[PDB]
């Protein structure tokens, strides 16, 4: 295409803003640009932050599966949006709520295992006993060296 | 087809599906009662679980307090 | 070229919608859909067992079955 | 090597005597016998490397890496020759030309025995590699792309050539042999501290390092299929290969120099792995993939183990055939649509069924499932850089999970989906692209029956 | 909202509905509760003040909100059921078949012999329908999408290709 | 678990195929007599999941939970344990009550049909092995370890008894969903169906900072 | 599945209105306005709809089903997202 | 009825 | 809220053509033109899946594979007492006497 | 009922919104301007989607512009301020300097150790 | 037989006797007379055909023998010609020791497969010996480099001799 | 069981510590007490690789079960009386265990009470 019709610099005058808005197929009303810090947007429009998989389903799209029509503004993170990646479409409970409960049950799910942890439950048991000097050699004990003896007896 | 569809009514079963099924929850309900009956301890216990409180200090050699 | 069942029959007398009728009818209202669910419950429909039933199938001739089983295990083991 | 070099020459006059119609068949053809001709410098031996004359030698690093060029040859001409159908005769045969000096002064740059040698024909590479981008590409970018491919490397290059002869006058000789044995440590100074930097820079910038790098990008996205295959699958690697041999006179300076470079690969690694999550343009996603898997032959060349030259010479090769096959995979898409943006063409599993299969089977050497040779070379390294210090697993096990991502993100974006309803000319596969696609991943997954050949003077 | 007040509330009556109808389950339980429902919609009927009944929407879609169900029913083939977009990759487009090689066309010499006569119309046809569009249409472009029917004889409606060529719903 | 849990996997398969995919149980009910073979599966399947007795499934879960009581281990992963195996039986008793019992809640046309015998021997094969092959292997493996046999009566029992109390109390939930009540949820409703917002909120929130972070700073 | 046709379409189209208690089994033909005709409401009409989207398993979205005003607009519609041709 | 099914070419 | 005049006219006429379209998708009845008992066949798989390979696989083992030093490592057998050896004849003795508690 | 707190991640529905009703005639007409240019957008489309003499590709003005957007026309627009040059230093150095500690001190620790002979490589003989 | 029984050491194997407590057929008696019948017999004689053909053909190939050369030790500095025979030597001998502590992981690995459940006790001596040359390789050769030489290893050793001496002298 | 109810809600001083226990002498209180006899040899116990875990005071009852079990083969239903020997001295096993824990149980007891009056 061509220079007038391709993204330029930042739009200063009510009468810029016209024909960028005119460009990008937009109404002068609709069009706003991002805030001109100089992070390099320049003129392109500003639209919804809004995923792809909010758009009407039973409308009849150019591109079905990017739910876009051929012509439109595309939003700077389109790639971002689009139905594989991040949705943004409405939860039926709060976005905050839903993280206090998330995080309050996993928070509490860890105290609970260390407490659990503190006082271990077990059986009134003695410790399990074994032969020849607590399988002194079986374990690798060395032959050489002589083991300190174990003794265990009946009961 | 061997089986034809139908419009809000129940449908047409082969006698050969009823009958499999039947058999197969029947051997399902022989093989537990039969497992049961023989190997009743893996499911109540295999052994007497015995009571220490039951057990003399002379087992346990505890001394008297005195000693 | 499939033949649909007569609609005449699909009445909601004698099932839970007839119920439904009754606890609404009490209040001035009316279900016109009613019928269009009566096929739910007539026929071959109706009368499902229940959750005991369910797991219970097949018991009947399981349990003769494992009865026979053990006394010929013991006539056998007798002798 | 004249074994090489001479039939390699004679690559010219047969292009130019060829009968008009016989070009591309003609050069092919002889391109590939010559390629299995290479093979017969796998006479490597355990302790000595294959020493042919006082000019040229060939040790089991450079071996597969001239077995590399030599094979990519065949490859760039069967790319570029539909594109450049329309093209004039004359500018035909001098297109071939600049393909086959490339290849003449690569394979003699892998095999100088002299630095100084190496320097110039590591230097020489760049005349006709510059004037296939900017003469053959086909955007106005192409000619800001040639001067940024140009200055970034000779701005590197020079303090290379100054170092080089320093180090002649101050031991007497550059010969790779004679350095072996009359090599001398690096004591601490900022004399050295910048014959380290020069000695390293022009290489760093070839590889490219993580901020060095931003010439890549744009001369991918401008140069023609066969420029972009020689760029990634040989050029890059002269950068690692020149670093594997200079660093042998670099010791034990490399020891602390290494560290402002080991950091900005393993950071830059990830960084340019996520800006592959972002691209818009499958050219570009390529080229930033290669930057990301270059970034671990730079560390691994800075740790200097025996276990980390052997995983970068196992990435340099697995990385030549698997980034030259995705840039002819994307070419293919852009022959029929004329676009690189990724996202134009999408759903093409469903028109292109057996292109689907390349674009599987590149995908998953470029994530390197294994035991492809991608994931040979990738794990030696990440094995060799844990006992260099056991964090850096952290960095390399989420730079894994970054590259299967935009990996298979490039898979599904196009040929996944639903197709694009209006593009209307996706013409079936030619023979000739799915015979260049199988020449890229066949060999590619042969060598993981024999792993051995491509893993350096070390094994 | 390019929705009118009459298609926002019969929208909401059979969104309420269907959300009604995952919590019940049970059929003859739904029919009770749907019958409750729809009282409470035929009560604002009559309601002639816009004012009222606006403001009597804007509850009725809250107490939507907080009484929706989490996990509603979908039909399989509706977006976002288990069957959306399932056989998206057995549609292949009808240019395909042009590429085809003549050893494959030659397997159905009936089947490529209509399919000419549908070319045939469809190149007959487009200057008609270019030139329908071209005089319907105002000065500054449509104002819609709606597309005009064939006004004579022998006309075919304006851009019908691609809704009467498109893929099969099951194609494979 | 192979066995019985690649069967209720097929059992479903076999429900969904006649009720033309459908996968929702609000919309099955009636199939426990309109398919006497998927329905005589599924419920193998379910007790078997659940440790009934001398089927497959409690040759492996019945010792790992004596197992667990009679260990050194964590107070609050043994009662964790506990409490899922209840679970168990609750939701076990979902998809039978919902998908087999009451009246039919699928569409009109009945095109319900269980006859192939590729269906029939493939789901009859997995079903005697949900029966007998735990049986079978349990009797053939070597011992390995020390298997724990001596506890109070109340360890023995712990995993049949959970098992039981959830099977019941999952029955009487299940039948209030019959009376004429309509409930608004509670926090925790939505919470078990929303699988605890871990999908809703991670799914969202990883993949937009690591994807904004992408473009706004490491490219441009 | 069985295959639809277009006969098959309008019998169960028909079957399911003449369950409809609000509606008259007799004076109902494919060609019967719901208002004009039948003189029905449009919250009625919603209600139809639905019972067409439970009986066939397929959901008609809200700007399409507005429009559906008669037997024979449903029947024409059903075919035409089912590939019924006959 | 068998329908024609529409594949892209499978010669090549 | 139905149809308008226009439309209802539009959607007969898209119609016609779409059933004709979707009949015309039927096959002729010559159409493809094509080009020009267990036992045996369980037989035949048993021979060509199992006999030829295990023939091979025991070739490659026996003649190349255990011809090299610990390429095949057993588990040596586990000896019970009163086990006796075969490769000597030794006779393992038995365990000594048990206290016979029961 | 507790109102809808929305986020950045999750939207307000429009049904809760009051923006959609309380319509004015002033907004009436902007919705009728933008269908006007949907299907000033579409016509242009269809009559070349139509078109039995078209095969190729219908280039997409709205598409090359994003691309353009996102990378090319990205420095014209760029200005070194306080913003950019804040964002610069702190996600271009900072992280290098971050891992460079991290790496240096923790290579420092283990040499140190094995000096001293303090670190087991009873086994560690592959580097 | 075609291994050396020395190098690659293998305990006497000790087979238990069968002892059929059963009157069941043993289905692995059976099978193995069927493979034995079926796969070992033909399978065997194709060995001996292809056998026959060897022996009439019959020729040789050599271990390549290296004369010992002088070390880096002997080389005069600067020196690349005595330097290079050095290192060339150094470098063979580097692989040799590779492929030493090869088989004596080898042996480790198959002593613990051979043993079973037992062996942690009866695998002591093998693990002794992998512990013994893994500290001798690791002397000779870690911490070299991707650039090691005859020299580097000689210099690694002279500072470990250093180091030895001064804790000797410490004594 | 009940006893962690007591040494976590109760007094733990006279509750064993699992971990550290025993803390008596064997033979304090017992004249005489035997040592455990173990029939199985060490060579018998490596020879039929016993899993360690196996090789305590039962395993020459293991040793006689998985001889069984191999010569049994396939009846996979024999050796019955062999696997319930060896479960059974595992029972008598894990009872002495038992009684070790209410003897150091009893013991704490004790001196706690043999502490409390010399206190006062
Ligand atoms: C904190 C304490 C809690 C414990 C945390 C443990 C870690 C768990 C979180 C793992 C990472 C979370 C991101 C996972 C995103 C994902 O799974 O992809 C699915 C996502 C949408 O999937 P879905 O929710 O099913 O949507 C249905 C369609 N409407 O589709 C997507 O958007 C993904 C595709 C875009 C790719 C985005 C890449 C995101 C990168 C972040 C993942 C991790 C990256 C590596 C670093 C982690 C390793 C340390
Ligand atoms: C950039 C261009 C604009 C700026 C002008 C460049 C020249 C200034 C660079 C100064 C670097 C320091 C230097 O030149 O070292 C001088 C040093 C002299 O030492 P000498 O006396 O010969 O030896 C005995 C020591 N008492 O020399 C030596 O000892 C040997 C050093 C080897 C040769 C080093 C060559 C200089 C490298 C400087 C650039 C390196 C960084 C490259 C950056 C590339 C970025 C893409
Ligand atoms: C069988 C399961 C066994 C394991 C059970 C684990 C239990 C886990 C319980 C975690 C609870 C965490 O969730 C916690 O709930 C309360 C109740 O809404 C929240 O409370 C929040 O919502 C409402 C507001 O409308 C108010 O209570 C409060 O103003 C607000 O903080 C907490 O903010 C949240 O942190
Ligand atoms: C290894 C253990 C093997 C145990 C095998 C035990 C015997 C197997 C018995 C299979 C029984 C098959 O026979 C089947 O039984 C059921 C129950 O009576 C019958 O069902 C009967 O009761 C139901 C309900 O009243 C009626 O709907 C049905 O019409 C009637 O026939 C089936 O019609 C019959 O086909
Ligand atoms: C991408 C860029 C990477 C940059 C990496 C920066 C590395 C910095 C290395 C600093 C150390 C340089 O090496 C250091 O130089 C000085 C040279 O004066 C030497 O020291 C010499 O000069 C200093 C004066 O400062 C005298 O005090 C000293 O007596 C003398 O010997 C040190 O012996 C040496 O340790
Ligand atoms: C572009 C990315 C920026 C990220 C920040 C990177 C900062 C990089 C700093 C380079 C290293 C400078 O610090 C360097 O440390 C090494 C230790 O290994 C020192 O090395 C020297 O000193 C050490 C002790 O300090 C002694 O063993 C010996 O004299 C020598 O090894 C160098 O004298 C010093 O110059
Ligand atoms: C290890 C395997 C364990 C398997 C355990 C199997 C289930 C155990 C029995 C659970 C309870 C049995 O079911 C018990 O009796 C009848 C069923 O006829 C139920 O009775 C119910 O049936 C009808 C069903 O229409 C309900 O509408 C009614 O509300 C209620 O009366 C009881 O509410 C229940 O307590």
């Amino acid at each position: 295409i061509t220079k007038d019709m391709l993204p330029g610099p930042y739009p200063k005058t009510p009468e810029e803003r016209a024909a960028a808005a005119k460009k990008y197929n937009m109404r002068v009303e609709d069009y706003e640009p991002y805030p001109d810090d100089g992070t390099g947007y320049g003129d392109y429009p500003k639209l919804p932050d809004r995923s792809q998989q909010e758009r009407d389903p039973w409308y009849d799209w150019d591109h079905p599966d990017l739910r876009l029509n051929w012509g439109e503004p595309m939003h700077w993170d389109l790639d971002m949006y689009i139905r594989n990646r991040v949705d943004t479409s409405p939860t039926p409970v709060n976005w905050n709520l839903m993280c206090k409960h998330l995080f309050g049950f996993v928070a509490f799910m860890l105290f609970m295992f260390w407490v659990g942890e503190t006082y271990p439950a077990y059986q009134p048991v003695g410790p399990k006993q074994y032969p020849y000097n607590n399988l002194y050699l079986e374990r690798g004990g060395d032959p050489n060296k002589e083991p300190e003896p174990v003794v265990h007896y009946e009961i | 087809a061997h089986i034809e569809p139908r419009y809000r009514q129940f449908p047409q079963l082969t006698r050969s599906q009823v009958i499999q099924a039947e058999f197969f929850s029947a051997t399902m309900w022989f093989w537990i009662l039969w497992r049961f009956w023989h190997d009743s301890d893996a499911v109540l216990g295999h052994f007497p679980y015995p009571d220490p409180s039951q057990w003399t200090d002379e087992e346990l050699g505890i001394p008297p307090d005195d000693e | 070229k499939m033949e649909l069942p007569d609609y005449k029959q699909w009445k909601i007398e004698g099932t839970p919608l007839e119920t439904v009728q009754e606890k609404l009818a009490a209040r001035g209202l009316r279900d016109p859909w009613g019928r269009n669910e009566a096929w739910r419950y007539m026929g071959g429909f109706a009368n499902n067992v229940s959750f005991v039933g369910a797991l219970l199938k097949g018991f009947k001739w399981g349990f003769a079955a494992f009865v026979v089983a053990i006394g010929a295990e013991y006539y056998l083991e007798s002798q | 090597m004249l074994k090489y070099i001479i039939p390699t020459i004679m690559l010219m006059p047969l292009t130019w005597l060829s009968k008009n119609n016989m070009i591309w068949v003609n050069s092919t053809a002889h391109s590939l016998l010559i390629s299995f001709t290479s093979l017969l410098l796998m006479n490597q031996f355990g302790d000595n490397s294959l020493n042919f004359s006082l000019l040229f030698f060939s040790d089991s690093l450079s071996t597969p890496l001239l077995i590399l060029t030599m094979w990519l040859l065949p490859l760039m001409l069967m790319a570029s020759q539909h594109h450049l159908s329309k093209e004039n005769l004359t500018r035909k045969k001098l297109f071939i030309t600049m393909l086959i000096s490339l290849q003449l002064f690569l394979i003699m740059t892998f095999t100088a025995m002299e630095l100084i040698l190496f320097y110039i024909l590591f230097e020489a590479t760049l005349v006709p590699t510059l004037i296939i981008i900017t003469r053959w590409g086909n955007q106005t970018e192409r000619l800001n792309a040639g001067l940024y491919f140009l200055f970034y490397t000779l701005a590197g290059s020079l303090p290379l050539l100054v170092a080089l002869i320093y180090i002649q006058n101050t031991v007497g000789s550059l010969n790779f042999l004679m350095l072996q044995y009359w090599v001398q440590p690096v004591h601490n100074s900022w004399s050295n501290v910048f014959m380290w930097l020069a000695c390293m820079m022009a290489f760093m910038v070839k590889m490219p390092l993580y901020g060095l790098h931003l010439w890549l990008p744009k001369a991918h996205v401008e140069a023609p299929i066969a420029g972009s295959m020689v760029l990634a699958a040989v050029l890059l690697k002269l950068g690692g290969y020149g670093m594997l041999r200079i660093t042998l006179i670099l010791n034990p300076m490399t020891d602390f120099m290494a560290y402002p470079f080991i950091m900005l690969s393993l950071w830059g690694m990830i960084m340019t792995s996520s800006i592959c999550l972002r691209q818009t343009d499958l050219k570009s996603l390529i080229a930033y993939s290669s930057v990301s898997h270059m970034a671990l032959v730079i560390v691994a060349i800075l740790i200097q183990t025996p276990w980390s030259y052997m995983g970068a010479t196992a990435l340099m090769i697995a990385h030549g055939l698997t980034s030259s096959m995705l840039f002819c995979l994307a070419n293919s898409n852009y022959e029929r649509i004329h676009s690189r943006t990724m996202i134009l063409a999408r759903g093409l599993q469903t028109l292109l069924p057996l292109m689907a299969t390349w674009w599987l089977l590149a995908s998953l050497t470029n994530l390197a499932l294994p035991p492809t040779i991608n994931l040979i070379g990738e794990l030696f390294v990440v094995m060799s850089t844990f006992s260099w210090s056991n964090i850096t697993i952290i960095l390399m096990g989420v730079n894994m999970v970054i590259t299967a991502l935009y990996s298979l993100y490039m898979l599904i974006m196009t040929q996944r989906g639903k197709y694009t309803y209006h593009i209307n000319n996706i013409s079936p596969s030619f023979t000739r692209e799915n015979a260049l696609m199988s020449l890229h991943i066949l060999p590619l997954l042969l060598l993981t029956l024999n792993p051995k050949i491509i893993l350096g003077p070390l094994y | 909202a390019y929705l009118t007040h009459q298609q926002k509330v019969l929208r909401l009556y059979k969104r309420a509905l269907r959300h009604l109808e995952s919590w019940c389950i049970h059929r003859d339980k739904y029919r009770y509760f749907a019958c409750l429902l729809r009282a409470r919609f035929d009560e604002h009927k009559n309601e002639k003040d816009m004012v009222k009944a606006t403001q009597l929407l804007r509850e009725a879609e809250e107490e939507f909100w907080h009484g929706q169900h989490p996990q509603p029913y979908i039909f399989p083939e509706s977006p976002g059921g288990t069957s959306y977009e399932r056989y998206e990759c057995y549609k292949v487009p009808e240019w395909c078949l042009d590429d085809w090689h003549p050893s494959e066309k030659a397997m159905y010499p009936d089947y490529f012999a209509k399919r000419e006569q549908w070319k045939k119309l469809r190149r007959e046809s487009w200057e008609r329908e270019v030139k329908q569009l071209q005089e319907e249409t105002p000065v500054g472009g449509p104002r819609t999408e709606a597309l005009p029917p064939a006004r004579k004889q022998g006309d075919l409606p304006p851009l019908w290709w691609h809704i009467v060529t498109r893929p099969r719903e099951r194609p494979m | 678990h192979a066995f019985f849990k690649a069967m209720l996997f097929m059992c479903s398969g076999s429900i969904i195929h006649s009720l033309n995919d459908e996968q929702d149980i609000r919309k099955m009910g009636g199939l426990f007599k309109a398919m006497p073979f998927t329905t005589t599966a599924l419920i193998v399947g379910s007790l078997a999941l659940t440790g009934m007795p001398f089927l497959t499934g409690f040759y492996s879960k019945d010792l790992i939970i004596e197992a667990a009581n009679t260990s050194y281990t964590n107070a609050w992963a043994l009662l964790m344990t506990l409490i899922a195996t209840s679970f168990t039986a609750i939701y076990s008793t979902r998809i039978i009550f919902f998908a087999l019992l009451g009246q039919p809640r699928f569409p009109t046309l009945v095109n319900i049909n269980e006859n192939n015998p590729l269906l029939i021997n493939s789901i009859k094969r997995l079903l005697i092995g949900s029966l007998f092959a735990g049986y079978i292997i349990s009797n053939n493996i070597p011992p390995t370890t020390i298997p724990q046999m001596t506890m109070p009566y109340y360890l023995k029992t712990t995993a049949l008894i959970v098992t039981i109390l959830g099977f019941i109390l999952a029955l009487e939930i299940s039948n209030m969903t019959k009376n004429l009540k309509y409930h608004y949820p509670s926090n925790a409703f939505k919470f078990s169906t929303l699988l605890g917002y871990f999908p809703t909120i991670m799914h969202r929130l990883a993949p937009y900072m690591n994807l904004s972070m992408s473009q706004k700073s490491a490219s441009s | 599945a069985p295959p639809l046709t277009l006969e098959g379409i309008k019998d169960r189209v028909l079957y399911v209105l003449k369950l409809y208690d609000k509606i008259d089994p007799e004076k109902l033909s494919v060609n019967s306005h719901f208002m004009k005709d039948l003189g029905l409401d449009s919250l009625d009409q919603v209600e139809i709809i639905m019972a067409m989207e439970d009986e066939f398993g397929f959901e008609i979205p809200d700007i399409d089903a507005e429009k559906l005003m008669c037997p024979q607009e449903i029947v024409d519609y059903i075919a035409d997202k089912k590939d019924v041709y006959e | 009825k068998r329908l024609f099914i529409i594949k892209p070419s499978g010669f090549y | 809220s139905g149809y308008t005049p226009e439309e209802k006219l539009r959607l007969q006429q898209l119609r016609e053509l779409r059933r004709r379209w979707l009949k015309d998708q039927e096959l002729s009845p010559r159409e493809p033109v094509l080009p020009p008992y267990k036992t045996y066949r369980h037989s035949i798989f048993a021979f060509t899946h199992v006999l030829i390979p295990v023939w091979i696989i025991h070739y490659y083992l026996k003649y190349h594979v255990t011809t090299k030093p610990y390429t095949i490592v057993e588990k040596k057998p586990r000896i019970f007492p009163g086990d006796t050896i075969l490769e000597t004849g030794e006779v393992i003795p038995p365990m000594k006497e048990f206290p016979d508690q029961h | 009922f507790p109102k809808y707190e929305a986020s950045r991640l999750s939207s307000l529905p429009t049904t809760l919104d009051p923006a959609e009703y309380d319509i004015s005639s002033e907004t009436r007409k902007a919705q009728a301007e933008r269908l006007a240019i949907r299907s000033r957008l579409k016509r242009e489309y269809q009559l070349q989607y139509y078109d039995p003499s078209r095969r190729g590709v219908i280039e997409d003005p709205a598409l090359v512009r994003w691309t353009y957007a996102r990378s090319a026309n990205i420095y014209p627009n760029f200005r070194p301020n306080t913003k950019t040059s804040l964002l610069g230093a702190l996600f271009g150095i900072g992280p290098l300097v971050f891992w460079y500690y991290v790496f240096k001190t923790d290579r420092d620790r283990k040499e140190k150790l094995i000096q001293e002979g303090k670190l087991d490589r009873t086994f560690n003989i592959s580097y | 037989d075609s291994w050396d029984k020395d190098v690659y050491p293998e305990p006497p194997r000790r087979t238990p006797a069968p002892s059929p407590q059963t009157s069941l057929p043993n289905p692995i008696t059976y099978l193995t007379k069927a493979f034995d019948l079926l796969v070992d017999r033909p399978v065997t004689l194709v060995r001996e055909f292809i056998e026959r053909q060897h022996a009439k053909n019959k020729y040789y190939y050599y271990h390549r023998e290296f004369r010992r050369v002088p070390d880096i030790t002997e080389c005069q500095e600067k020196d690349v010609l005595c330097m290079f025979e050095a290192e060339m030597q150094w470098r063979r001998d580097y692989k040799v020791d590779q492929e030493i502590v090869n088989i004596i992981q080898e042996r480790l690995k198959a002593c613990q497969q051979r043993e079973g459940e037992s062996h942690r006790q009866n695998c002591a001596k093998e693990l002794e010996q992998f512990t013994q040359v893994v500290k001798a390789y690791q002397d000779r050769y870690h911490d070299l480099g991707a650039h090691y030489s005859a020299r580097k290893c000689l210099a690694k050793q002279k500072q470990r001799m250093l180091a030895e001496r001064k804790a000797a002298k410490e004594a | 069981g009940a006893h962690l109810a007591r040494r976590y809600l109760g007094d733990a001083s006279v509750e064993p510590d699992p971990l550290r226990m025993p803390t008596f002498p064997p033979d304090y209180g017992f004249p005489e007490r035997k040592e455990r006899e173990m029939v199985a040899t060490q060579q018998e116990m490596n020879d039929a690789q016993l899993v360690l875990q196996q090789r305590d005071y039962c395993a020459h009852y293991l040793i006689r079960f998985l001889k069984c079990k191999r010569d049994s083969f396939p009846n996979f239903l024999a050796c019955k009386h062999e696997r319930h020997d060896w479960d059974y001295c595992e029972h008598l096993d894990y009872v002495k265990r038992m009684k070790e824990f209410e003897r150091e149980r009893r013991l704490l007891q004790r001196k706690k009470r043999r502490e409390q009056r010399e206190a006062d």
